């Protein structure tokens, strides 16, 4: 998981993506009040988070060598053996995970949600994964729904989005799913203060993601879709 | 924004501060300044060709948004 | 109590207190008075008719358990052994 | 798990319940220095934390939406199957949690210590299962003793409980044991003061349950029993 | 050490204190003085002879290898990795 | 996990055993960088940890009763069964762990690495399990250097050690590695004061595992090699 | 005194007094840059203060009871005889009080100051005092200037006031002159909170004084002038 | 302000915030929350009909402003 | 000054003497609302310092050498010539100082003030003083009083007392009367802790003045009124 | 005292502790912990014998009163009025 | 010093650090770092042709003094005796 | 004032002068227990100040514009009249001011002392002055073994050092002693941190003033006798 009363989400909350409000919603979920949740991909909010870290390539405001961040997380790996093309079953081709945040409608009374899965693919058709991925969101969603009514927590967005890979040839794969839970340094706002807390934080939830960008210098590492899960 | 305002008569606020140069740093770590916290959503996988668990790990922690070296703990 | 007293000249303390209205929050969290803490025990069993999802079968039927009789629905658990 | 010096467990060292000093031992155990630890039912304590915590429906003072809250914490799910009345065998009827805490001694020396544990069950009988579980007490209790000639340190109580369920046709079973480590808000300390924290835990220890509800305007959520595990 | 002055100025430091007698603490506990953190090597094993049912005898014979040699024994351990 | 920028290790930078400097090293392995990493028995680091928190006999600075130590942490457990000397395959004969610390080259830009494995031994012979324990190194070293890689952070030294046990007639058995992180009592700390914290670590980083010891009046429990693992 | 690098001043630099921009200097005097300081009468600012702090009879945001103010003060008091219409010399018609405050150019190099006086009057006649204090504003102009050379300290403006009374038959008069140095309650900034220390100074100082009143639910108690010194 | 911005590089804040419900109260008392400080002008006499010093003092601390019984330290 | 909402009076507040209870008042003064507002002598309360800070001889728990203790004072410094008996008018017999301290009736909404006088005595008879003294007494009540109505403060008791001394032949008099704010050290409080900073204060003013020395094993320094001023 | 109560809805508290071994220190001085003050009464004076010249022989009778009876010698005394 | 370690164990320190960036700043003030202080000795006089006004006469010629030697103008002396 | 346990002194206990220790007694005056108190002349640590404050003109690590900074102090003023060669009576030729440091012999039970005098010289002639300043010195010495007794603090050394003038034409002249107390910055500690605070104080007492100045990169200003008080 949750973000509750204490917390921002990066790219949503703070450091707000364009992608966000021009979003459009792959579809609706129903929920136990009566209100149609829309469904979006998680992809605006994902390359969000690689603008703030960066990359191991372009390291910008990652976490600190050696510190202890809390996740939510989920990860899994298998193997796709080395000819012998049967599967012992903990074995498979492809690989996959998934997050879905979801926001709640009154921050005040209700935590946000964050949901994440993770599986092995056994079949080979890459194709057959990614249909099957569409079908998973559908299913996270009623995951989502159904826990909302758990403790009537209405949300007014969800954003699910995967990564994955295929494997082959006895390569090992791993997917990872994982929400962090950090603290902003001085030095990525632009005019903050360790001195002007609070406002620092209104610094982030009042720049976009590109302002936040020309204002540290920083080129976009996705904009024209770069990022790849 | 003017849901911290309504938070802030509650109890709770959502300032986040690393003491660091560059870095930002985990939620309940000594030396933060504020009482809240920020996330975020990664998603990786990556295809490499309880050591084996160790490595691809580390793969997809390097792979894109880059979280490498941090001690995870978990929460759900 | 008077064991807190004994307590206090090691260096003790048993003080745990929230910053909030209404809410609990965890030992360790910021922000809270005290370098103590309090426990209780909650054992509850919950149940959710099947999908297609091992995982997010686990998930929801977590979630069941969780907002079953003492409530403590959207915490973020983190497990002590 | 253990709670040490630094703790107090709701419903026994604040808040306590009147069955507590009412309850009657169901047997004792012996452990390394030759002393015969009580073994109770944990109820009592259980019932209390409804109490404070309160219900989804009566949500009285609660964990904050999306706090951390580290717990001691097992779990345990399984499917009972759709007609298909066999069991593959990660499958079972009923499913069921366990929770025993151990008040050390001396506890400037020693650490209380908190025992739970989880299984399925692998047959129909409700009433078999009930059985097993007061046969899981003394098999705890066991745990108890031994574990405490590990660190020499004897208890001088321990009260253990259980909660379970009997699935059927198809519907998947979760039984869960957790001991929450928190801290406590202000406002359900009658007269208590965010400037006097260490008499505030002293207003805690010094009322009774009952005494608790009344201050507060809360009525009892358990009295007549009325909570089930 | 030299170390620690490059390190200051980047806002680390490598204190970490415990309020207590006798006693070290955990990192991130409330009341320990410091940012930063010390860490040591443990591993352990044995040899601890049969019993009643799965979850039970585990604890019991990790509790061993927590009181087997350098002493860890009654802490709520918590996983990083 | 990771050891980085906010860290010290017992027996190496702080209270440092002689065994340290004067320990030659098994081997080395290469790293991305084309540095020999030599690597060492973790012996002197792991006897090092013993000396300040004791033993359950000779309790020194071990950790407070029920405080939360977080920890690098791997475990495994084993039955060797009664006779049945037929192992259904959970089961083994033997059951070891393994921890290893790859000192980061810069560990302002770097954070130092821990690495830990565990397992069960599936033949009886001890002496054909060492022959194993001793590969495993290798395969570990090749793991730190794999890493290494990852992160383009080449390690000084690494120092692996192991502890093991042979089970036999359904004794069950437990390996775990574990690397603690504390905070240093006062008590401890020769000299030291609670209103000199900076000065307080410089103590230790400055004192050898003997001098400590003379100082603090702590016969060694190690000395001549009376450590078992 | 003195306000520098850590201070605000009631009316100007919070809470600012429309009267203030809409001041008419009542003459400059040169100082050792060549630059002619206006100087203007204080009364903005002395009102200012009056709609924060309150009067005895609509006490506002007063300072509490038994609190430890540091001021910058003067005081003088002194007997006009019960007939006896001859000055024993400690005596006197007339009692006054003065205040400066000149605002630095650079409060980052500089620190503005605060000029205070007060004396007795030996003469009855009321306008004759008059006169002499307008006299005094020269003076007290000069005293800057001598000092802001003192420190090479330039100053951008200076508002100067005056109080006193006209004793006669035996009543005792008393003039203070007195700058407090306060730290302003939560409850007097609209829609301020303890938890954001640094917006709350930002908002007082981009309210005007009208508009804290409005937002207040305060009656200006000087608006036509209404306050007398 | 912008000023504030340039002073914060030197270390220096200008937040002065009073713990009570009403009262302001004065810089470096304990439990305020800033490390600044705000001022403003005081200049009051009231004619009245060791003692002397004290009561007419009393008058012209509760004449307009009131800053009454409060416990005056002087710097100068 | 003043002693408000922040403070506690030693003697009174804290570490009550008997005597005070037991006190009987010299007289009553009418105060604006027409409330008689008793008056007492303030020996007590003096006596209670004692037995708190010690003497220079049985130094018990008083200011820390070099500590920066604000208090309300007064002092007056005198003459008496050699054999000259012309007192040239800085001189003269005998030198006195006083202390008042009235407490609120409100202490929510009102301060506790402190009065505190001084002078020189222009005669040689002692006993001509001390009528004198007692004099003065109803004239500090009439200031009290005049005060009182100021700030619309009724108080409920006052307490007065005074030193002195006659000086002869060049021995050079100073009277002071001084109330210090300060904080209690932890070994003063019997079974107080560092970590129990609000119960500590609690200790304190639920102890008398003559059980507090027999729990600190400390004999008092009054008793049968061994204290002179 | 129940009057406390009333207080600390306030925002005000009377708790005032001195950190050292034996000594009271001043209100406001770093390190103490609690926001208020405990304060007492002290009238003394005294005849202290002949000297050279003004400020000198005043400090000295000074000293004398501020060790008389209830001890404050050795204070840096700030003045409230 | 080794003097210090003495200090300390009665619950002293000596440490003053000030936050700012060139400046000192005085002791018990909001944000300094420990609970002791530094301090130095100054001795100076200054002087300015008269005026009109006695009280102003010792106001600018004590900024004179202030600013003469060792600078510790514009500074809000408080005074301890 | 006084110095006591929490205090140093700038250029005796941190930043010591050369000076310090090459100092010669000027003479020894007796107290209470029978010890030569030897005195000084206070100009190494008077100049001592100058090196670490600066100059209005060389602005070193000065006291922050509008800081509180705490003194002990006295100051005193007077005319020399404009030809008018008699002096009505608060009226004077030349001007001086004083300050002696006695350094307690055990900083651990007594205080440090601070002595502080000041006057007017009614004779033109700066010699016949000057005498007079060394009679003073004798003086203050009796005065510091004076109350050295009345608080049984022998002390180890004293350092006594004096500024004037000798005004002339109707200059007003002013004469100022002044102890401060402040806390240093960072900028001013080689290799200081704000995370180091105690080792930050050990660094400054381990330099000298010259090494202090070398590694600042500041020109000693005062050398060669430079520096006139």
């Amino acid at each position: 998981x949750f973000t509750g009363v204490q917390g921002r989400v990066i790219g949503y909350d703070i450091l707000r993506s364009p992608e966000v409000d021009k979003a459009k919603p792959l579809f609706t979920e129903t929920q136990w009040d009566g209100s149609e949740l829309p469904i979006y991909d998680a992809k605006p909010l994902q390359d969000a988070l690689v603008e703030y870290f960066g990359t191991e390539q372009d390291r910008r405001h990652y976490p600190a060598p050696g510190s202890f961040i809390v996740c939510a997380n989920k990860g899994v790996t298998a193997e796709r053996p080395k000819n012998d093309a049967d599967m012992k079953p903990g074995q498979g081709y492809g690989v996959w995970s998934a997050i879905a945040i979801s926001f709640a409608k009154d921050p005040t009374k209700d935590s946000s949600m964050f949901v994440e899965d993770a599986g092995v693919w056994e079949t080979p058709n890459e194709d057959e994964l990614l249909e099957y991925l569409e079908g998973r969101r559908k299913a996270m969603a009623k995951s989502i729904a159904e826990c909302g009514q758990d403790a009537h927590a209405s949300f007014e967005s969800s954003w699910i989005g995967f990564a994955y890979t295929m494997m082959e040839p006895g390569q090992i794969g791993n997917a990872i799913t994982v929400a962090p839970y950090v603290s902003l340094p001085i030095d990525s706002i632009p005019g903050g203060s360790i001195l002007t807390p609070d406002k620092d934080m209104e610094i982030m939830e009042n720049l976009t993601m590109p302002e936040w960008l020309e204002k540290m210098g920083y080129k976009s590492l996705s904009a024209n879709n770069a990022l790849k899960y | 924004s003017e849901l911290d305002a309504k938070l802030n008569k509650l109890g709770v606020d959502r300032i986040a501060i690393s003491p660091y140069k560059q870095w930002t740093r985990g939620y309940m770590e000594p030396g933060n300044i504020g009482n809240g916290y920020v996330t975020g959503l990664k998603v990786d996988a990556g295809v490499r060709d309880v050591l084996d668990g160790i490595v691809s790990y580390d793969r997809a922690e390097t792979k894109n948004a880059y979280i490498g070296q941090i001690n995870m703990t978990t929460a759900s």
